[PDB]
């Protein structure tokens, strides 16, 4: 059900509104919210970040930190 | 020479405050940057026409280019479709309009400090007009002049402040009304009587236009006035020479200061810590 | 550029304050406004490229730039003054400094932390590379505000920053020129909320970068620790420290 992009939405409930990404971006991204303060993960590598760049778009980092994503593989 | 905008996603926690002139006063927490940010704006989500527009870019040009430490720095703007308005930093404690005008949270505040903004304010205008051509704020008032934490002043609001040009509230008026940069020292001087006083002027106010004018003033009474504050005839020398039928007289800022500087002699920095303890708590 | 510029015989009151990496700072009243402001000098362009920067990031946290000072025998750059001088007077000197409350070291922090974090929020962000306890400036009331960008890089990244941070924060609740060591003896139990603190600096200054902390993740972690304080305090202990210097 993860690859669905409304599980990553219903995922992202109880955002907290100081974020400066909105659920709609990570969920292109294809990150998801696990529910605990801000942590995201991919569905590819499952790798959870943290620490939010508020500059940086969560596809900028996620290319950055970990290049052998299969999702940005088909993104590239 | 660039001045930053603000996305309206960033900003949250849109509190009203009051309705200016130039704008409408809110309070707001900058949720990217977790700072309070106040803010203001004429109108919101309505179709922006391009006068507001111009004049609030110039506002935020004319706040950008000089800045200074004396002043409430600038954050940025918003160059919504539909909504415009400043986003400037927020002093915690507030302007002195509610603090000069509320007996009940202020029912005494200590003259050391009541002089010491009076210096800060005083170097904040004077460095106003040194910069080339000299800037005349032409809406100088106690609402304006704000303060942070520690009670140190800053003043804003430039929106309707016009720059002079040599190529020849209502009751707030020089006898003046050709811009004339005396206006700066005569409401410097109604605001330096209305900090210790408290008390605002012109307490119907048709006849103010052909009294100040003409030469009328704020009634001078014993009660407002006591000689128990000293250096008392001095600043009624000031104020008096402040706000002067014409410019010919009136002091320049440096001549203020120079007067001024011996009565503030008469105090230590421990002092105004021990005074504003008073003040913090008699708000409580 | 669009920055004010003023002569140098408007400045009088030449005064030693401090010698900076990026420039020395001189205590000098000013004329027309009369007030003794730290004009910077000694490098024409690099602080030319200071005032330029010092103007591009304008918050209250940041000391205000006044304005640039070109003449051809001296060019320098007015800012405020600073009376009770820097953190390392504050901190390292303890001879007649007999206390500092928690209070005060924990709103410095608090200052500094919102302050680097806008460092790093600017677009394009900034980077500093030269935050240190000295560099740190209090004014009338010991407020924060951060000086000599000189080695402030336009843009390792938010890596320096926040490791700086961090050894600071250890080091105004250590008050110990400094990988130190985080004992009992350098940080006694009676610190309210001690444990955060020790698993804050540990996390700052961690070897590998990607665990390391981000300024954001470290003001929304500290706000509670300084909710539980009150403003009374915050405006006490500053009175005391005064009363103590006499
Ligand atoms: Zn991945």
């Amino acid at each position: 059900a993860m690859y669905s992009e409304e599980a990553r939405l219903k995922s992202f409930q109880n955002w907290p509104d100081y974020a400066h990404l909105t659920p709609r971006e990570l969920a292109s991204a294809g990150l998801y919210y696990t529910g605990i303060g801000d942590q995201v993960q991919c569905f590819c590598c499952g790798g959870k970040l943290k620490n939010w760049e508020p500059c940086d778009r969560a596809w900028s980092e996620h290319r950055r930190h970990f290049p052998n994503c299969f999702f940005v593989l088909g993104r590239n | 020479s660039a001045l930053p905008t603000i996305p309206y996603h960033k900003l949250a926690d849109l509190r009203y405050l009051s309705r200016g002139a130039s704008g409408t006063v809110s309070s707001a927490r900058h949720a990217d940057w977790r700072v309070q940010v106040a803010v203001k704006h004429l109108h919101i989500h309505t179709p922006l026409l391009d006068s507001e527009r111009k004049d609030v870019l110039r506002e935020a040009e004319i706040l950008h280019k000089a800045r200074f430490s004396y002043i409430l720095p600038i954050l940025g703007i918003c160059n919504e479709p539909e909504f415009l308005g400043i986003v400037t930093e927020y002093m915690p404690n507030g302007s002195l309009n509610e603090l000069l005008h509320r007996k009940t949270e202020y029912p005494d505040v200590a003259w050391p400090l009541r002089f010491r903004i009076l210096h800060e304010i005083a170097l904040g205008v004077n460095y106003l007009h040194n910069m080339t051509p000299p800037l005349l704020h032409h809406d100088l008032k106690t609402q304006n002049i704000l303060l942070d934490n520690e009670f140190h002043v800053k003043i804003a609001d430039f929106g309707l402040s016009k720059w002079r040009m040599m190529s020849l509230t209502i009751i707030y008026m020089p006898p003046e009304n050709r811009a004339s940069i005396k206006h700066d020292i005569y409401s410097y001087a109604v605001i330096t009587w209305e900090v210790l006083s408290r008390k605002q002027p012109f307490e119907n106010p048709l006849q103010i236009m052909y009294s100040v004018s003409q030469g009328h003033r704020p009634v001078i009474n014993e009660e407002s006035l006591p000689y128990d504050i000293p250096h008392r005839a001095r600043m009624i020398s000031l104020i008096e020479s402040g706000w002067a039928q014409n410019p010919d007289e009136r002091p320049s800022f440096l001549k203020c200061l120079i007067e001024l500087e011996p009565v503030l002699r008469t105090f230590e920095e421990i002092t105004f810590l021990e005074a504003v303890i008073q003040l913090k708590k008699t708000k409580l």
